[PDB]
């Protein structure tokens, strides 16, 4: 499958 | 010819693309418990978080069908992409359940009850050309 289009996770 | 999954993270409630590394027995920690399988994965994006544990619940075969816009309806739980603490951005997968659709020769509106974990209730949807179906059983 075609990757996905996502936001990176932030640290606190 | 795979063997692709995706992998909630437990407190964000999002989903992530990732991989099965191993898969283990969980003897009962107590009696209440039965013999359950672990699978170990880790996110294709965060390869610095090691292998996470998670249960079958938590892991899914990967997201690949596009439900096209003119075929959403109010009430399909769906996989969309939504940012809570920006909800004008780019953000993350999360399960949702589609409760308001809206199309005018100008716009086009999507409004959805995102789970976290809790729930969001009406979230204005940004990507309304990605929606994924849900992979069962």
């Amino acid at each position: 499958i075609p990757k996905r289009r996502t936001a990176r996770k932030q640290l606190p | 010819v795979n063997e692709y999954v995706d992998a909630r993270d437990t407190n964000m409630g999002a989903w992530f693309e990732a991989q099965v590394v191993r898969v283990t027995r969980k003897a009962p920690s107590r009696p209440a418990l039965e013999e359950d399988v672990i699978y170990h994965v880790k996110y294709d994006d965060y390869p610095e978080n090691g292998v996470v544990q998670m249960n079958s619940r938590d892991v899914r075969a990967r997201a690949r069908t596009i439900i096209k816009w003119q075929d959403l309806e109010v009430g399909q739980v769906v996989m969309l992409n939504y940012n809570p603490d920006n909800p004008k951005e780019r953000g993350f997968w999360y399960d949702a359940e589609i409760s308001r659709k809206r199309e005018t020769r100008t716009a086009r509106e999507l409004y959805a009850n995102v789970v976290l974990g809790d729930s969001l209730n009406d979230c204005r949807i940004i990507f309304v050309d990605e929606v994924f179906k849900i992979e069962r059983p």
